[PDB]
């Protein structure tokens, strides 16, 4: 069982990036998949999740429509399309499987409220650095709307 | 609208052989928040690892030195017989809303040699 992320690297402020994750060793198409991130020296921050079908895609409040989660079941791939990136988005991004939900809903479809879950398989993470090569003061953030 | 926010102590120190308990307390949370808490261990330079799910269940392969408890007001992780390899950041996680998850801020556990 493994998850391997790709697509991480240096991006300029306002830029876009597409992260990918290759899954192997389990029934990928029947599992929910999540993206989690971790800014350097900071805590784990939940980003997004997607069901088997892609009919349910949920996002953390800071995403504000800038990221789109997607998957290709036959290719065992998970994606995160990211636009309008700022220094607030610099982090390691981890691809994560919800292995526990599989034992309650083996279809991975139903988006039941507050369902039993467990992020049991994690990738090593891919680094996203939103940088212009300036100090912290050269960074941007959100406009505050939406 | 207010969402569930999980708070943990910033740091805890322990000595080898001792027991430590890390709390995860919520605001805008309820009994279901703690029923659904999962705990993650992140060793220096390693990816996080699931230690507990559904508040108290331990996955196979995870050491029996890790146990967890929950009430209607908090969830706690207990590490018995502290070893240097337990030095890590520990995060609690639960639902922020019916369809989004949130992690606690993390607890840095130092094993004092």
């Amino acid at each position: 069982v493994q998850l391997v992320e790709s697509g991480g690297g240096l991006v300029r402020p306002g830029g876009s990036l597409r992260l990918s994750c290759a899954a192997s060793g389990f029934s990928y198409s029947n599992h929910w998949m999540h993206w989690v991130r971790q800014a350097p020296g900071k805590g784990l921050v939940w980003v997004s999740r997607i069901n088997s079908d892609g009919s349910t895609r949920n996002y953390a409040d800071f995403v504000k429509g800038r990221f789109t989660i997607s998957r290709d079941n036959a290719e065992n791939t998970l994606y995160l399309e990211m636009n309008s990136l700022t220094a607030d988005d610099t982090a390691v991004y981890y691809c994560v499987r919800d292995g526990v939900r599989f034992y309650y809903d083996s279809t991975g479809y139903y988006p039941d409220s507050f369902f039993k879950y467990g992020m049991d398989v994690w990738g090593q993470g891919t680094t996203v650095t939103v940088s212009s090569g300036t100090g912290g003061s050269g960074g941007g953030g959100s406009g505050g709307g939406g | 609208a207010s969402q569930s926010v999980l708070t943990q102590p910033v740091s805890v120190s322990g000595s080898p052989g001792q027991s430590i308990t890390i709390s995860c307390t919520g605001t805008s949370s309820n009994a279901d928040t703690y029923n659904l808490v999962s705990w993650y261990q992140q060793r220096p330079g390693k990816a996080p690892k699931l230690m507990i799910y559904e508040g108290t269940k331990r996955p196979s392969g995870v050491s029996n030195r890790f146990s967890a408890s929950k009430s209607a007001t908090a969830a706690s992780l207990t590490i018995s017989g502290l070893q240097p390899e337990d030095e890590a950041d520990y995060y609690c996680c639960s639902y922020a809303t019916s369809r989004t998850l949130v992690f606690g801020g993390g607890t840095k556990l130092t094993v004092v040699a």
